[PDB]
């Protein structure tokens, strides 16, 4: 029945929203490996209607790595597979910091011209997420940071 | 003679609704039927004390389309040194012995008005005086609105961007307020809101206006979307980053737009209008710029030629 | 077999070199669609040892679209699928022109930060491909253009 | 060693109340008993990527009062080989092999923090990074407040002028909010109001603040009147002419001032404080500037010396 | 209409041998019989984003000789600041609503080509785009050669100087290679040799060329001596001193020159041609410059006037 | 006294192998055991007629590490009274009455040598004279080579980049040629080849050198990989885009590098060395820069002090 068949061992990231799967692959450099990767984009979903799905064999993610998905796929389910068994499920939790992947919206921030990784402090607000740049110390809505 | 013959053109607030209509009607005529020799043997001064390439080329092109000769300069090089202790008064007293009309742009408010007091019988046309007036921009804007909407009354007009410091939106608002039934929507960050004195003027005339945080709130009912530039130099870059989303336009924002709706911008539009808007039938900022030629011709013709153009 | 199951209707790009599949996805914006997409990366191959594989349902490519693959996946097989059957096979050949995806290496070229699509004439020269920018009219080895 | 030994001094946000008290105690001690050879044989880089004569002279004087040697530059838009092209990262990687500490001022926010990532074991002291931090100005301000008021808690502090764009008032407010029972009066044109994120910070700590239209509302209660400069270059000239009235201080405004009250101003003052204030016992902006020497001395001493022999 | 009517003139590589002949034939006609009203009521933009006084005066003079009006600017003042974030695309989209043709010079390669994609039905003529093309220089060069030699086929053409970086010699070589039987001599320091891609093009077409260390080697067989400027700024001054003798021409070098031989130089010639050459019958660089007028008139006429000139 | 006592330091061509060894031995000693009061009461002029921040800071730091005082200037196109008009001769005649030594950098070749003719008994140290000499850069390079390799003879040295215009590679090659058994690899675009006069010098001494198209040809054999910057401003942008490939270094290029191998670069590096090289044990360009302090200290100490108490 499954278009992208079951795997023996590794990680399956399920319940990724449409138009986010490819983004995850890019941002987190998931395809820079020799391990077998199988991907479904715009698959049907009961919970979600439609979804993306990423499988990476013989590869596992730390809780912190799973948490780095929070901003892009808050309802993702990260499945740890072994011997064709789901041996663990987890959901991303909003982490305390987000490194490398975001770009500071302050055009005068030193981060832009320079050999450093972006870094943001994360705090949840009532209707959005506030992201504070390590370098310029300005705090922006996640909606501003993610818009680029 | 026509009502504007040998008149100075300094401020939108000195121009009546009848004057504005007369300029627009003359502009439509010259657009339909060129008169390339109307101002033959006139010499016009193009005096750009402050540089403004787009505005200057537009104006000089208009002079040539009517067959006039042009002399002039562009400074903003002698910005406050080299630029003499010689008064503007003296400069105008001299130049007004040379030419038949003076088109001038200047960094200080009131410069064109002062010029008229030393120009004798030589008309001066204000191409912009600091943060005060820019009447020919307003005239090309009105012509563009009139052409695309069929009228200057009973319109739904949205103005977006730096409403606080935009001389061009202040003047367009004053001009449209000379007509009846117009409805305004002001979309601006709090730090850059339309000034109270403009609001007071509308309230005094019983003209409806409302404030809105985004374009999407009113997209479905606007006939004119007049966008302006937010110059970064006044704002903190982080502040600019935080508010820019609400005064930026892209093609997808236009999904529910009326079929007649036109997007205007006095230019440059670099940040505010995404290039994907350019191909929509709503993009009208380049046509708007093109109409500068006809508005400026109309003005030159009316001021320098006694009889109405046919 | 088939980790990534057969599709009923659409296009299957087979025999993509390893570490090229994701690049094709990025460059040609292939995932900017609502059509179901399935992907295998680092799959075993009889012909190639390993390969990448991209399936895009209800989507077909012109001969000219197939040719744009030539620089990246010269031995690619582009399969047309209808009613679960392979109806056509094509391999890309060198196009005469490559638009949008390349970046002119001439830093003084007007193409940078102007609202135009990049464009290069393609000229074969025994070994390498020579690429000539539509704008600056400078010609570079394809290796130089692909380097950035 | 002391808690500040070999630490970077980048942001007031990184300094605890104890840190601040330690710098201030050390500044008082050096002011009473100078140690002109404490930093003998140390070489300090004075790196003003952005020129700031007053701040640079103050800092370099502090270096010499402790006996240290100084090398450095102050940069217009140009100095030399590497810059324009080479990264700040590489510039710091090099200079940090030369010197025992780097004092740096830079036009981009975050520049000092980035420097810490490339300076190895060389401490970086932020003399100003764009509109972000200026922690040593804040330390000299706090030292002056503590010296004149005898405390940093339970104060009534008025802040007047451009509260929106003043990085020094933001930082001073954050620092004072590390202490207890302080109450704030903000006196600013609506266009230059203290930012909401500062107000939110104060609200979360239950620190009282209120807005006022003029300093006369609160003069009788004020312990510290902290004036800032209006960044008039951001403002329209007419607007700047309209605001300045409620934010200009004269000697007559001080008639019901408390005996302990001091007027502070990070300088330059040009319009904000009339020269007639200078003679009153309340004028303390020059003494404040002089205190920069002791606050900056204390910082260099703490960062570069393990133990405070007094 | 004539083959070049309403065509953009961007690159020598887009112009066929027939096009080149047509321009030259038109140039000869206008030279023999002026048509001072041919482009009456046309307005042409002279857009010198990069300043080039000699080229601009030449072009504007050509516009006036056909009776056209001119508007324009010259920058190289706003070199990479002040010069806006506004795209060239937008500038051209605007200016193309004003004028009937755009003549433009720009420091970036491809600028004129990009212009054509935003100019609508307004033709653009490339007055030079970085190190890429300068087709009207090549057209005046070819006209001058044709006039003095009676033909553009079977010539012995020497090119001397900076063959590596001279856009003008690259283009003249490409143009002459569209004709038959031409023989090239390349005299240049090794560091400044004619690029391989030009050599490959000649080999592909079976065209003979040879390299020579000095002018004297071939003086007796050349019909055209085309000298170019060696700009010092690329070379070390000591290096410049060491090689300059081989690309410098003086009157005594001409002893064995053919009677028909002409010396050409796109100018300025300050170092390369000694003033004692000026009075020889071989000096033809000023006449060459004069022919710029007729080549540029011919182009403007062909592009803007439907019918061939008689 | 020591052989360098009161000697001018102008050219690597004036320094024998023994001289070089003495500076290097002295630099090692001061690095191990600093003498912060050796030059107490000396005043040294830091005269940067040509600005060079990195070199100036390095030199002035060296002066302070020996306890000397410093006066000086760094000159854009302008400083003050005399210059522009007065001769370098007169400028030196004056300054040499003030100070105990002059360190000078200047845009014209020979400027330091001329200074020695007017400085009386005041030693002149050349910090760079146009495209001629930069002997203290060469001394710090040699010191770094000797410190990392344990010797200056029997080395395999690759030089990569702009070998034609790099005064520092020319000087380093001359200096290394004073030692025995060294072998050179030159990796450069044909347009930027090591000059013939350098190759002739090596040939006359029977010193082996060979050209290579890429560093991979010789990586396994290399002891020192000396990278230089490409003077891209001399090159056409397309040409510069075409060359850089074979002359850009990344971490992956170092896979078969010997354990002892160091990458050196006089800096700034911008394009030549990828940041990923920085973490490898081979990256030594920052340590190299730090060594400038000891080489420059050794020079000042030897020139200004008769006897090396260690
Ligand atoms: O491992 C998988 C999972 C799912 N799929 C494909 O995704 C679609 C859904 O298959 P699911 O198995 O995920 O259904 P579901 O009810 O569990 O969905 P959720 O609410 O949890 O989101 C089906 O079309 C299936 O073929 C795979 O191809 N492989
Ligand atoms: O549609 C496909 C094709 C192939 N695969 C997977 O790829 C691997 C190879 O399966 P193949 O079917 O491609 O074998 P092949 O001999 O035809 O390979 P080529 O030489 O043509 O390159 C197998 O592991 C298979 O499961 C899919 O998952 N889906
Ligand atoms: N050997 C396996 C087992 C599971 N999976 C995938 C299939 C699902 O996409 C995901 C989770 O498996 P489940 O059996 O738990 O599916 P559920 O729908 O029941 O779990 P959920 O509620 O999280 O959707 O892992 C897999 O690729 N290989
Ligand atoms: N309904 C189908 C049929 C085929 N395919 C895929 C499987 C192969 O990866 C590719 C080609 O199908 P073939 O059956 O032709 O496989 P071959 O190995 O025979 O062809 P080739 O030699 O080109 O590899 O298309 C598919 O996704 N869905
Ligand atoms: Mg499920
Ligand atoms: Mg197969
Ligand atoms: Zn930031
Ligand atoms: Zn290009």
């Amino acid at each position: 029945k499954l278009q992208v068949e079951a795997i023996k061992r590794g990680t399956v990231i399920d319940h990724i929203p449409a138009q986010i799967g490819f983004k995850l692959l890019s941002l987190f450099k998931l395809t820079e490996t020799d391990q077998r990767i199988t991907i479904g984009l715009n698959l049907p979903s009961g919970e979600m209607g439609r979804k993306d799905l990423i499988k990476i064999e013989n590869t596992f993610l730390s809780e912190d790595q799973v948490d780095q998905l929070a901003l892009y796929a808050p309802q993702a389910t990260v499945n740890r597979i072994d011997n064709y068994e789901v041996v663990g499920k987890s959901r991303p939790s909003l982490p305390e910091r987000i490194d490398n992947v975001l770009v500071c919206p302050n055009s005068n921030c030193i981060s832009h011209a320079e050999p450093v990784s972006s870094s943001f402090a994360v705090r949840k607000r009532a209707n959005d997420i506030a992201l504070k740049c390590k370098y310029c110390e300005k705090e922006f809505s996640h909606n501003v940071v993610l818009a680029n | 003679a026509n009502p504007l013959y040998q008149k100075h053109i300094i401020s939108i607030n000195d121009l009546s609704r009848d004057d504005l209509n007369l300029v627009l009607a003359t502009a439509a005529k010259l657009k339909a039927n060129p008169q390339p020799e109307l101002l033959k043997h006139k010499v016009i001064a193009s005096c750009f004390f402050e540089a403004s390439t787009r505005t200057r080329l537009s104006f000089e092109t208009s002079m040539h389309r009517l067959g006039a000769s042009v002399v002039g300069f562009s400074d903003s090089a002698n910005t406050s040194l080299g630029k003499k202790g010689e008064t503007l008064a003296d400069t105008i007293s001299v130049i007004s012995t040379y030419v038949d009309a003076i088109v001038m742009r200047h960094p200080q408010e009131g410069a064109a008005r002062l010029a008229t007091e030393f120009s004798g019988n030589v008309p001066v046309l204000n191409a912009g005086d600091g943060s005060n007036q820019h009447p020919t921009q307003t005239l090309l804007d009105l012509f563009t609105i009139q052409e695309t909407q069929g009228r200057l009354d009973n319109l739904h007009v949205a103005m977006v961007g730096d409403l606080k410091y935009g001389r061009t939106v202040h003047s367009l608002t004053q001009a449209l307020a000379k007509f009846d039934g117009n409805r305004f929507y002001f979309i601006a960050p709090d730090a850059l809101a339309m000034p109270q004195y403009i609001l007071d003027m509308l309230d005094e005339k019983g003209i409806a206006w409302s404030l809105h945080s985004s374009i999407e709130e009113v997209m479905a009912e606007v006939d004119i979307l007049y966008m302006t530039r937010v110059q970064k130099e006044r704002l903190d870059p982080s502040e600019y980053a935080n508010v820019k989303a609400q005064f930026v336009l892209r093609a997808s924002d236009l999904h529910n737009a009326k079929a007649n709706m036109k997007v205007l911008h006095p230019l440059p539009r670099v940040d505010e209008i995404a290039t994907d808007v350019d191909k929509t039938p709503h993009a009208w900022y380049f046509q708007q710029a093109g109409n500068g030629i006809f508005a400026r011709q109309a003005l030159l013709a009316l001021v320098l030629n006694r009889d109405l153009v046919l």
